[PDB]
Parts: structure tokens; C-alpha cells; sequence
């Protein structure tokens, strides 16, 4: 919110994709340890 | 790229922060969704 | 949708690419993970 | 390459969109042709 | 806090998503520790 | 990017600094959520 001037610091063409890439990333990592530490989601694929 | 300037810096993170609340609304359906049906 | 701006800070030739190329890695990790904790899928290759 | 002008980013975007919702369709196909045939 | 000059040596534009990012990594492998020498960690997803 | 001047390095420190605390602070109220609900 506050922190909008990071663009003048950091190339936007580089750090988007960045933040948004760092994202999918951490989503696909939180899945995979919720499957592995669990019986319930692996169920679920059952 | 290059960096920005100070004005269209601002006006891009307008979206960055819509994006995200996007994102966290979704979440937040997803986790309850998830939450509701879910020994969690 | 509403987000076609985006190109206009990050160059598609990289990005798309980059987009494009994350799906074909999510496919694939999704299938490994499918495989790997079902019987069935595995089942389905006997 | 570089960026786009506002209008030649806006008509890419038009064609990054149906891509993707011909995969959604085709995706909805599958887990449905899964779905079906399949224990989950 | 006393150390800002060091933005005159290194180029925030590579160094502020380097900090940025070895926290994100950082978090990660904590959380990662923590979930596999727990119980209670995994307890909790279940 | 390019190296800053004194003047414009210490300025970005600045923001570099307040980020830090906010992150400090919202790990401090996870750590003591933590320690709350938590046998460790
Ligand atoms: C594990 C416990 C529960 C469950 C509970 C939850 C909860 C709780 C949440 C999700 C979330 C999600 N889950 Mg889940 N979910 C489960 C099982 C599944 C299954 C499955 C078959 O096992 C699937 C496929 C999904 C799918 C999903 C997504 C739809 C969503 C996260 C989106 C994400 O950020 O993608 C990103 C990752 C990708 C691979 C997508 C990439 C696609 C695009 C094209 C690429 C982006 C490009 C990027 C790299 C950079 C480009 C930048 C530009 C070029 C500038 N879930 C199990 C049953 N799920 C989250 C969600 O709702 O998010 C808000 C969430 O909060
Ligand atoms: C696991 C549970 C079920 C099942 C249920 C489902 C469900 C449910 C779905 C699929 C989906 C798919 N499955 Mg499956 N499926 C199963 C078993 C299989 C088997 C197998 C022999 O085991 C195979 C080969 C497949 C094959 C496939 C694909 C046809 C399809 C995903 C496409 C994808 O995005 O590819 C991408 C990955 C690649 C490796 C292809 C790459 C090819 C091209 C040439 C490269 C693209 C280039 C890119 C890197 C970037 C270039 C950009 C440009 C240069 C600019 N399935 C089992 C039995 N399957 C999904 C689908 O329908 O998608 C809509 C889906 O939703
Ligand atoms: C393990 C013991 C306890 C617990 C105790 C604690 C404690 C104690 C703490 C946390 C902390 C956090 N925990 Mg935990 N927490 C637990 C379980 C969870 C679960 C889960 C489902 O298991 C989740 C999702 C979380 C989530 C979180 C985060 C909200 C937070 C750390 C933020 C971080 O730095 O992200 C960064 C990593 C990412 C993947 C986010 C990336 C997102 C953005 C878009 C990317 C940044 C971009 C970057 C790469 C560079 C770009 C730079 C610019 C382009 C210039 N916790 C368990 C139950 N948790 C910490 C917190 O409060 O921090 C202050 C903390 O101190
Ligand atoms: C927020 C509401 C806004 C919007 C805001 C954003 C924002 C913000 C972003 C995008 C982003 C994207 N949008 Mg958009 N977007 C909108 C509307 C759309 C529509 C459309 C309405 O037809 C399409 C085709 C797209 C297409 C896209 C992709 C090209 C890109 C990343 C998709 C992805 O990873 O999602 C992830 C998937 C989900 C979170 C949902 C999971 C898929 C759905 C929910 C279920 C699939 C069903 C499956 C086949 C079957 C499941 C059966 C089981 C029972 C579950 N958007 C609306 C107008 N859009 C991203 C971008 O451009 O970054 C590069 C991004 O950051
Ligand atoms: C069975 C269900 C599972 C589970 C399954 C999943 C799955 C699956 C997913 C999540 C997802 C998320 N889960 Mg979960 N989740 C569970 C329970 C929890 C618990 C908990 C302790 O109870 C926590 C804390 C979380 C937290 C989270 C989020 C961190 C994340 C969604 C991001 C979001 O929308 O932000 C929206 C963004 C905001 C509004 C940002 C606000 C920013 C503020 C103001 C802070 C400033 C930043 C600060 C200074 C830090 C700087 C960061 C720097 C980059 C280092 N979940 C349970 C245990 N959850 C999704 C995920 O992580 O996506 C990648 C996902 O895919
Ligand atoms: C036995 C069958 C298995 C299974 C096997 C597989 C296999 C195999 C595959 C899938 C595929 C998919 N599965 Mg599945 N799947 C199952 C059940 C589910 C469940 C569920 C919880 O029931 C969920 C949520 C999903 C969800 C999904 C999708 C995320 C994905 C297809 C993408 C798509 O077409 O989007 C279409 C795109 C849209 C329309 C985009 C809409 C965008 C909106 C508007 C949101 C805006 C974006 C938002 C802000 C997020 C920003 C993202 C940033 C990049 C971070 N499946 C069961 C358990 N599934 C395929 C896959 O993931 O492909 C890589 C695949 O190959
Ligand atoms: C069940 C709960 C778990 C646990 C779960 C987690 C999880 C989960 C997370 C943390 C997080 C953190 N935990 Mg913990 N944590 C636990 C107990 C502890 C214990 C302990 C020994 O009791 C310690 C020391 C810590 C310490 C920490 C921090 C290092 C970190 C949060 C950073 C922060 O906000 O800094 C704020 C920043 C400061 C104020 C900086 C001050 C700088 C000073 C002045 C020093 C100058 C620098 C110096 C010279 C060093 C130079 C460094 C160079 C780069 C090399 N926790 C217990 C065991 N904790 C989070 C984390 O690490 O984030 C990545 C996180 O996600
Ligand atoms: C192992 C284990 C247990 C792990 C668990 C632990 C941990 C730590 C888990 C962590 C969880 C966390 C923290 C998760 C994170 C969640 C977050 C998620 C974020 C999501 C963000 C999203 C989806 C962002 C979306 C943003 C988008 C799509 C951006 C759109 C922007 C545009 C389209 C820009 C539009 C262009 C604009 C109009 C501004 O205009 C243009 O400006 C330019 C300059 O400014 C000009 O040069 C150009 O000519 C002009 O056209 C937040 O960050
Ligand atoms: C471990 C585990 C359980 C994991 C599970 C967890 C998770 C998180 C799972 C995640 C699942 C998710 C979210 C999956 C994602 C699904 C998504 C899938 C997306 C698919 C998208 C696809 C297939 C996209 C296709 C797009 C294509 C092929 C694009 C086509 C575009 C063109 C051909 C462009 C045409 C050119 C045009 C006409 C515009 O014209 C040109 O314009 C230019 C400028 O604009 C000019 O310079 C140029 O001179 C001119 O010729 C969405 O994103
Ligand atoms: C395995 C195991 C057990 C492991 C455990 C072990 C270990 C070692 C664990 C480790 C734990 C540790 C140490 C954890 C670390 C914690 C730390 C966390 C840090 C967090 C920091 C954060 C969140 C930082 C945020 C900062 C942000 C968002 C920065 C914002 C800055 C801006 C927006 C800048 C604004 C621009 C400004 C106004 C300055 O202006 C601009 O200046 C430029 C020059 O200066 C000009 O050219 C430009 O024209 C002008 O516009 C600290 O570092």
C-alpha cells in the first residue's frame, strides 16, 4: 500500500514477475506439505 | 526495463494492490471452503 | 481480463513464455502428485 | 523485446484470454471424463 | 539503521529483491524445520 | 540499476528500516500467538 515507490528502485519488468512467480511457487509448497503431512488430503485424491 | 518514475510508480502498485486483494478474497473462500468441509 | 496493462511493463517476449511454460510444470506436478498418492491412477498404467 | 503501447498490450491480452479458456474448457472435459471414470 | 551507505556500493535495483527474497526463502525453511521434527506441527493439519 | 548517491541511499535505507520493523512486529505477534497455543 504505503510502499509504491519501489518501483523507482526496482524494474518492474523483472520484480513483478518476480512477486508473482514467488507466489505460485509458495502455493505449490504449502500444497505439497499439507499432502505429505496429512492422510486427509491424499484421501481426498481417493 | 528501467526503473519508474515517481508518478507511474504509484499508479502501477494501485494494481499490484488489487492483484492481492484478489488473491487474499480468494484465499479466504478457499479457506473457508476448506475449513468447512475438513478435519482442519 | 482487466490486466492486459501488464505488458506494457513486462515485455511478453518473456513473459509469456514465462506463463506458458509454468502451466506445463503445474501439469506435471500435479500428475506426479496424483500418481504418488493413489493406488489408482498407477492402477489405471497396470 | 520491450513493453507494449497501451493498445497493442491490451489486444496481446486479448489472445493470452482465450488461450487460457480453451484450456479451462478443455480441463472442465477432463475432470469431468476423470470425475466419471474414477473413484475421486 | 547505521548502515544505509550501502546503497552506494550495491545497487538496490539487484540488491533489495536479494534481502527481500532470502527472506522469503528464509521463512520457508523454518516453517519446513519446524514441520518435520514436530508432531505437533503436522498435528495441527490434520 | 546503478549505485546512489549518500543522500538518496540513506533515504531508501529508511524505507528498508520500517519495512524490517513491520515484518519484527507481525513476527512478534506470530511468536507469541505461537508460544500461546503451542507446547513449545
Ligand atoms: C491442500 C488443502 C486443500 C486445498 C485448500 C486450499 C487453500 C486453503 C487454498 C488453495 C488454493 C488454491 N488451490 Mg488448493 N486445496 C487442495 C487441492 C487442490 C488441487 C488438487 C487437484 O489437489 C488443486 C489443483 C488446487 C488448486 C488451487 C488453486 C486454484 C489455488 C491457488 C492458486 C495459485 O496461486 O496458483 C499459482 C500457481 C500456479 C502453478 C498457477 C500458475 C498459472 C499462471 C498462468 C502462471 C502465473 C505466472 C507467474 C509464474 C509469473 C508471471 C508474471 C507475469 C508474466 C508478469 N487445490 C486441497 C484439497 N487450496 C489457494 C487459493 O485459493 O488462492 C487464493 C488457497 O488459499
Ligand atoms: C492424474 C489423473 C488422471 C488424469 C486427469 C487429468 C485432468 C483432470 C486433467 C488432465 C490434463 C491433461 N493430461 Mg492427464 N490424467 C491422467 C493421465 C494422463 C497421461 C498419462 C499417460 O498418464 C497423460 C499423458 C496425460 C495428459 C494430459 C494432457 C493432455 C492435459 C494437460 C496438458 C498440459 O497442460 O500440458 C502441458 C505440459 C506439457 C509437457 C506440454 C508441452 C507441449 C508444448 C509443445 C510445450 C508448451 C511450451 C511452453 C513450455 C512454453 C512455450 C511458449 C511459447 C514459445 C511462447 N494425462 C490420469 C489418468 N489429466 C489437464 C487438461 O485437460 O488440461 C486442460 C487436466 O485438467
Ligand atoms: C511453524 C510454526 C507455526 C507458525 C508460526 C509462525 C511464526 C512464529 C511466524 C510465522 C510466520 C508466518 N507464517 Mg507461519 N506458523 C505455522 C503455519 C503457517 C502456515 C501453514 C498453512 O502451515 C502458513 C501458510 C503460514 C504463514 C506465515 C506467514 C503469513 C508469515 C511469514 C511471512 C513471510 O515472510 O513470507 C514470505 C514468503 C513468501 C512465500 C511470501 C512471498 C509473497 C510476496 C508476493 C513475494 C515477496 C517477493 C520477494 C521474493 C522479493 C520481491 C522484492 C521486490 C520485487 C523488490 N504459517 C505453524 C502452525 N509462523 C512469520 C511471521 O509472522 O513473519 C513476521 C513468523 O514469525
Ligand atoms: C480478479 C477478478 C478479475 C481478474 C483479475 C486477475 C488478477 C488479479 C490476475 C489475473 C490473472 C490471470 N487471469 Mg484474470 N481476472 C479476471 C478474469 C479472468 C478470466 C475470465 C473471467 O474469463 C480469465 C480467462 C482470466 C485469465 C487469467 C490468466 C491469463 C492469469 C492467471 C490465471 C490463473 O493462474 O488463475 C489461477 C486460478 C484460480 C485462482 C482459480 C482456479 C481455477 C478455477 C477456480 C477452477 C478451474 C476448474 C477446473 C477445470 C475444474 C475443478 C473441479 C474441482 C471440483 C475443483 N482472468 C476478473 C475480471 N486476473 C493473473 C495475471 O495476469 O498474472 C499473470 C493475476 O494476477
Ligand atoms: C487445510 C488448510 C490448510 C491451509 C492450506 C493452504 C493452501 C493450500 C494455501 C494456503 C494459502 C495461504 N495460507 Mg493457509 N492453510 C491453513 C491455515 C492457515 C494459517 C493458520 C496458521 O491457520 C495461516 C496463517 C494461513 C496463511 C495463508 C496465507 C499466507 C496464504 C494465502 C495468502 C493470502 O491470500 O494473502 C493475501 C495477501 C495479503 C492481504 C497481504 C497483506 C500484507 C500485509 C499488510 C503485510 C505486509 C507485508 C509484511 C511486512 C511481510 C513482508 C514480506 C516480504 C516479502 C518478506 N493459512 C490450513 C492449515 N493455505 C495459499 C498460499 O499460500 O498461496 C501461495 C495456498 O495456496
Ligand atoms: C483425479 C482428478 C484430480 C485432479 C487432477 C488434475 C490434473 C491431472 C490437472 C488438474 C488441473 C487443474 N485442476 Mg484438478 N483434479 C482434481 C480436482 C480439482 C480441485 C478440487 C479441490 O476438487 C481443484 C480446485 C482443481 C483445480 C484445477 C485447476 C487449478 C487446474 C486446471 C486449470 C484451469 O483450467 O484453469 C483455467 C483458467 C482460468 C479460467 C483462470 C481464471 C482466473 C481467475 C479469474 C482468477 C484470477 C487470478 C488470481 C488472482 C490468482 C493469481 C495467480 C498468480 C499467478 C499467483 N482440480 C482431482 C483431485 N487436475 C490441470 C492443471 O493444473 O493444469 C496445470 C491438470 O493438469
Ligand atoms: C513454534 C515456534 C518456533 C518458531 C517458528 C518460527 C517461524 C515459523 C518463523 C520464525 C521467524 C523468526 N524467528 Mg522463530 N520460532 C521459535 C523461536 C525462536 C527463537 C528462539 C531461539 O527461541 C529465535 C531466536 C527466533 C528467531 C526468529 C527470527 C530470526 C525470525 C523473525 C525475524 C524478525 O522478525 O526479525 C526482525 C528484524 C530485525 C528487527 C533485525 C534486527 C537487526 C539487528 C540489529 C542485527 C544487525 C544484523 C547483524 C549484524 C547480522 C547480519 C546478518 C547478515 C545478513 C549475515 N525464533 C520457535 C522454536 N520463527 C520467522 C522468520 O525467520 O522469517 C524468515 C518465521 O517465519
Ligand atoms: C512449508 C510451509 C509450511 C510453508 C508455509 C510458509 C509461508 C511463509 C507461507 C507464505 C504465505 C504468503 C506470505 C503468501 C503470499 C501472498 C501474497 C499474494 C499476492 C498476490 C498478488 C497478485 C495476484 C498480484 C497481481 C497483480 C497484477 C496482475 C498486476 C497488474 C498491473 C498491471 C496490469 C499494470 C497496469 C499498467 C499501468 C496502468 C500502471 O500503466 C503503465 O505504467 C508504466 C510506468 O508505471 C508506463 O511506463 C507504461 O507506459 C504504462 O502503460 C502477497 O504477497
Ligand atoms: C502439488 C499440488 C497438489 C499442486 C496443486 C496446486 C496448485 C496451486 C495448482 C494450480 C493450478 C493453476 C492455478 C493452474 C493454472 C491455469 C491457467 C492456465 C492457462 C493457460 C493459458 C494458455 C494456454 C494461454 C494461451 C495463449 C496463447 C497461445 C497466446 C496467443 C497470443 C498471440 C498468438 C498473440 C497474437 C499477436 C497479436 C495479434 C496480438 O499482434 C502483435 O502485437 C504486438 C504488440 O502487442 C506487435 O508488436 C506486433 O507487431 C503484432 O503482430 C491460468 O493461469
Ligand atoms: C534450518 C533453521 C533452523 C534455520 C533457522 C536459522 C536462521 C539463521 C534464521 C534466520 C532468521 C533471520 C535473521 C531472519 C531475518 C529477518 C529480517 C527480515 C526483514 C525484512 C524486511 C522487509 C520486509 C523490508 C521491506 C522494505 C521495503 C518494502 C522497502 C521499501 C522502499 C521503498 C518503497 C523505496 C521508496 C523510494 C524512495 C522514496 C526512497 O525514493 C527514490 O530514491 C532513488 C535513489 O535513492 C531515486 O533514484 C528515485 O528517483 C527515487 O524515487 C531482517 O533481515
Amino acid at each position: 500500500m504505503n510502499q509504491g515507490k519501489i518501483w523507482t528502485v526496482v524494474p518492474p519488468a523483472f520484480g513483478l514477475p518476480l512477486m508473482l512467480g514467488a507466489v505460485a511457487i509458495t502455493a505449490l509448497l504449502v500444497h505439497a506439505a499439507v499432502l505429505t503431512h496429512t492422510t486427509w488430503y491424499a484421501a481426498f485424491l481417493q | 526495463a528501467e526503473v519508474l518514475t515517481s508518478e507511474q510508480a504509484e499508479e502501477l502498485h494501485k494494481h499490484v494492490i488489487d492483484g492481492t486483494r484478489v488473491f487474499l478474497v480468494i484465499a479466504a473462500i478457499a479457506h473457508f471452503l476448506a475449513f468447512t468441509l475438513t478435519p482442519w
